[PDB]
């Protein structure tokens, strides 16, 4: 009887099924996953210089909510955005205000500029509001002036205020528009001369009068402060010509280099690193691939329409 | 399969090959033995793990925001970013499914190949002095104890020694 | 080709063969016959099925129109969609190019590997009893009349009955 | 002398070619095409609540032109715009036009709510022209008046009209503007008085005057009515203020869901069903790739620059 | 003792490193590159009509900047920007700047069409500056006139320009609007008058208001000139009417067939032909991936991350 | 390797074959021989000719500039272009890498087979005359001259010519 030497290969109980060009479900000895499916429910924030902005909306950040007092001015390479975070204390919408938004949002910090603009004694430049409360007493905008006439009922002055960014960088300017709520507010505020604001630089121009009509109680007022914005480029002059309903700035802004902008709901961990993030919170796979969202910023793996995708990484499974 | 080997000709896999992925079971008057083979289970492990350091990467291309999720941007570009990102989702997930479906076939046939190698080695190894069963093994045709059953495993089996007894007994 | 058996060894293929992809003729004292071999066409027809299972399939994501047919949209929007559009036309030109391309190349080699471990079998089968002859036929040594012919085809061939014939004639 | 037993394939006496990694033109016995080349020249909305306009243009459904008086209402979850499509009757056109198209076609159907707008003894809210008819008489679109001072040279009195969002859902609202042909003209229909139409909500703030000039006769008329249009949100009010020249809303819009926009020239077929809808009307394919046109929408196979694409279904074609 | 016969193949002294699919480090015999890192710092422009613009910007042809004067009409297939090319020899900017630029680089030519506009007595209509210099004499825009009172501090008069489109392609019209650097200057130009200027067709109406204020010193001036565009269509009318402050236009510009914009820094060489154009200059590689630059105009190679990707032309290298 | 022969059973190339990628050194009486096999050398050259015939190429689509080198474009829409791009040069970066590891991995592999395939053919053609000695050889039974060598290269040696002298060599 011939002695015998058998040639064979490996195999386990229980192999895992994958997919291949020719077989849907090819049993093999081990595979890995190669589509991430889980998130850590928190933003890894360990390595960046990062600002959690709270109820402190972006815009709040240039015109000076209250809720944005923390954040005015500052560097980072990293900004978080939260969910109903605050912009206007005093009712009322910014004209392109998603562009705006997303400028912030792209900015490694904010450094304010004083306007230098001032204003004749027949105007009371520092109007407050119960809406826009500070240190437990009416405010307003930090970097913005509520002008009124001094004496109630009296015609506000025509005022010309420039702006010169002296800077070799652009610098972002804002101003809002009063609507009164009444006839007799705005007479009380401005007088009852035609109201006229003229805005003009190298690179805008633009003219705008106060509409006086009463709109829905939103924090109690049925007036509306509006804001509009422009960019001023290194060595240009920005012009405001006005005699009342004119908000204007006391600081004008520079977003600093760039940095990441982040939308989410996760709480900050400045324990754990990350460079790809979502509304959800971190992924720090090494997997090539995702499912959680279609959403994401930063270095990610790429979205796939897969709950699964099994990489084979052994031979067929042949069981005994 | 394409080597005819793994789930072919090889009937099935050892479970209680533990040490290896390839290897060889012996029979003779001493008894019988298992030993893994080192350099065809290395040479299937360092072939996957090249695809495993290929595959399991992302790109450093860092990507911002161009959607917001707290708040509406303009419809008419919501229109055309929903009809890109999808576009390159049909891409991303059509190019994840193809990447491992090649691979998978690649792997099991590449394990398959690497089965193959070793057994061809041992057939001209053997030479004149063993005969195929078409199972995997070859009967040897002379007297070969644990020394010279480690001699075809170590690749040491010198056929001219054992050429005699074995054209005899082959023959009869 | 890849396991130079189809184009390779093979002279050519049988186009009087119309119940099988691959199959066996013989020649003995009886005469001549040819039969399909099931097992190896259908492993052929099964890989070739999942192929087209994979790929005969487009995406469920339902898009939305970015271009009017009968209207003129934003010129430089309109450009930012043309060279998008255009941009994911050249990849999906490309991978369908690729996919196809590579799918053709290994559809041809299986069906080639097929072919070879076939032809294996039959070879391990006939073990010390027939010789190759190049050409994809294996020459028998002893009288393997219809009956013989059929067990090599049916895989229960036993080459231990008529070895001592077969030696006899293959050394004379 | 030896017995034989020979393995062999099958070939046929016409194979096709393919294309292979190696290889520009390689034979196998059998292939199937990758890349549809066909189409039905129709169609196929079977289990679709489907909507053909015809000659009726989206926006016509809006402001109500005679084309569009059977599509002024209703839900759908698919819309079949067509070619040369009717919108405006009285020479003229929509600002934003585009955007307003698709919204519409993006829309699952459309409600329509009363502005509730009634006006002074010294207007007539029923102006009618040539342009447009129904009912073999001069008429105007549906949804606006055409308000009309009663007295030729007398002027059209300082009215106003607000319309209030009372719903939870976002209305949209469209108003028109008369450009007259000349001086005449102008101080013909709103008197000699220097006219001004401001339009006035919480987010929308605009103002327009008849700009006075000859354009070229458009179904038979020089002048024209160009056409504005803005969203009102749940609890707002949208105002007009206005003394002449002003074609104000009957009703508002509210547009229903969801629904798959088509523009197509294919007639309707309700007998068989589809996904994918282009120009030239409907691909039913199983196959991956189309080469029809990269203009398609709903669930379709992609668009490739290529006539076909033979994916080989069998062996190496070797004949005797 | 016995004969033999060896079967083998070649190998080389110097082999060459490719990535497989399971190698990062695999030796072959041969390789050739697939990305082209190697660019011609020329313009390939062998077999095209180009017009190389030198220091004309494209909207300076339109307008008729002195830098542009070789560049007011002409064809071509391909259209040369260079870097600091001059539109503006008076200071100011075009509203939709970039629109308009795409839309003359897109272009296969310029056509210009004499408005055929007359003035009143009243009217100097060949106001010139020192910042538009020709032959060392003050000068201006060739296609526009510089419209102001002929009398110092008199009002300009109300004034209607209308111009037809009497061909059956569209055309491109271009106005400015002047904003004096002063009060004194604008009374000195227009008068003491309220400045208003309206511009009317069938697709387009807008209103400008000249915008009184000093910007930096640019080409001697503080004052500013600003460009607005349209396109009049085809038989229609575009009427002009102004009492102050209207650049108005001597000619239209036709845009004619179509054309490639190249904007690039590299000399013109008529010796070489080519289909992908850059910055730094053209490609003319075979191959298929490149890493010079995402941004390519033309038919060329898909940019890639990568400095190399070797494509084995041959088996393994084995060396005794 | 998949097939075993390059940079496996095969020690290592002749780098003193300078005529062809595959071929034949042999030993006879006569002397010392070494030629390149033209059919394998050209199949291997052919089909690496196809791979660059396909992939040395750009497509013929016209691309049009959608960002200014020279001035500012809208920030918003150049966002969503930065998004388009980075996402296209990802897509195109991954397809470039995979094509050319899957090639490289498939040029390798054929090479292989195409020496194994010509092994193959020298095996059947010399039948029960030679014995493999496991490094790529053949030991030869009987005299085998320069025409009888040439005989192998050329496919037209007739194994029966030889059989006595190589069985009677082989078994004594
Ligand atoms: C772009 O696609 C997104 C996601 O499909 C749309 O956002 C959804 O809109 C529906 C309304 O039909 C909401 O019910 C969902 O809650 C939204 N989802 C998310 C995640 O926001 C969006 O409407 C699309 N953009 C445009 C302009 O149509
Ligand atoms: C986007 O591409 C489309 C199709 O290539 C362009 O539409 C063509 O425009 C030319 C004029 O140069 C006409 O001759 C064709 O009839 C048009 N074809 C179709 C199918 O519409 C379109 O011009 C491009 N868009 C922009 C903004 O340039
Ligand atoms: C789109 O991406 C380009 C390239 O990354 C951005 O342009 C760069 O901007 C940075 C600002 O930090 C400059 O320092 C670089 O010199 C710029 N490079 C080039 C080649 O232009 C651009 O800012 C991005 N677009 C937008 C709208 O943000
Ligand atoms: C199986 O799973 C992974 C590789 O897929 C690895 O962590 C583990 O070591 C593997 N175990 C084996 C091959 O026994
Ligand atoms: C053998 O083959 C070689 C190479 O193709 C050829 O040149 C030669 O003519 C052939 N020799 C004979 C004697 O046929």
């Amino acid at each position: 009887d011939p002695d015998k030497i058998c040639l064979g290969h490996h195999a386990v109980a229980n192999g895992t099924i994958v997919k291949t060009l020719t077989n849907e479900q090819e049993e093999v000895t081990n595979a890995t996953e190669t589509v991430e499916s889980t998130s850590l429910n928190r933003l890894c924030m360990k390595g960046r210089n990062h600002k959690d902005l709270g109820n402190c909306h972006p815009i709040g950040m240039l015109i000076g909510t209250p809720a944005c007092d923390l954040h005015l001015t500052g560097t980072w390479d990293t900004l978080i955005e939260r969910k109903n975070a605050i912009a206007y204390c005093y009712p009322g919408a910014t004209v392109n205000e998603e562009a705006l938004r997303q400028k912030i949002m792209e900015s490694g910090g904010i450094s304010k500029i004083n306007t230098g603009f001032t204003y004749g004694s027949s105007i009371n430049s520092a109007g407050t509001t119960k809406a826009c409360m500070r240190n437990g007493g009416n405010s307003f905008y930090a970097e913005l002036k509520w002008l009124v006439s001094k004496n109630k009922g009296q015609n506000f002055p025509q005022t010309t205020n420039t702006y010169r960014n002296a800077d070799t960088a652009e610098h972002l300017i804002m101003w809002g528009i009063h609507h009164p709520s009444s006839t007799q507010e705005k007479n009380d505020l401005y007088g009852t001369q035609s109201l006229s604001i003229s805005v003009g630089s190298s690179t805008y121009k633009n003219n705008f009068v106060p509409v006086v009509g009463a709109r829905p109680q939103v924090n109690g007022l049925s007036s509306r402060i509006d804001f509009h914005w422009t960019l001023v480029q290194p060595g240009d002059k920005i012009t405001f010509s006005h005699n009342g309903g004119l908000i204007a700035p006391s600081r004008v802004s520079k977003l600093i280099g760039r940095g990441l902008g982040i939308q989410s709901e996760a709480p900050i961990d400045n324990s754990c690193e990350s460079k790809c993030f979502w509304r959800g919170g971190s992924i720090n796979t090494r997997l090539p691939f995702q499912n959680l969202s279609p959403r994401t910023v930063g270095q990610c793996p790429k979205y796939v329409n897969k709950k699964s995708l099994m990489l084979a990484t052994g031979m067929r499974n042949v069981p005994e | 399969g394409l080597f005819g080997a793994i789930a072919g000709f090889i009937e099935n896999g050892w479970e209680g090959m533990v040490d290896g992925w390839y290897g060889f079971r012996h029979q003779n008057a001493q008894g019988t033995g298992q030993a893994a083979d080192y350099k065809s289970t290395q040479a299937a492990i360092d072939q996957i793990t090249g695809k495993l350091n290929r595959i399991i990467k992302k790109t450093n291309t860092e990507f911002e925001s161009i959607e917001s999720e707290f708040s509406e941007i303009d419809h008419q570009i919501g229109n055309v970013i929903n009809w890109t990102k999808d576009s390159i989702t049909d891409i991303w997930t059509y190019q994840a499914e193809l990447l491992v479906a090649m691979e998978n076939q690649h792997t099991i046939d590449m394990a398959d190949s690497e089965m193959l190698n070793l057994y061809e080695r041992v057939r001209k190894q053997l030479r004149q002095n063993a005969e195929e069963d078409g199972k995997g093994c070859f009967e040897i045709y002379h007297a070969c104890d644990d020394s010279c059953m480690e001699s075809i495993r170590n690749n040491t089996y010198d056929h001219s020694q054992y050429r005699e007894e074995a054209l005899l007994n082959r023959l009869n």
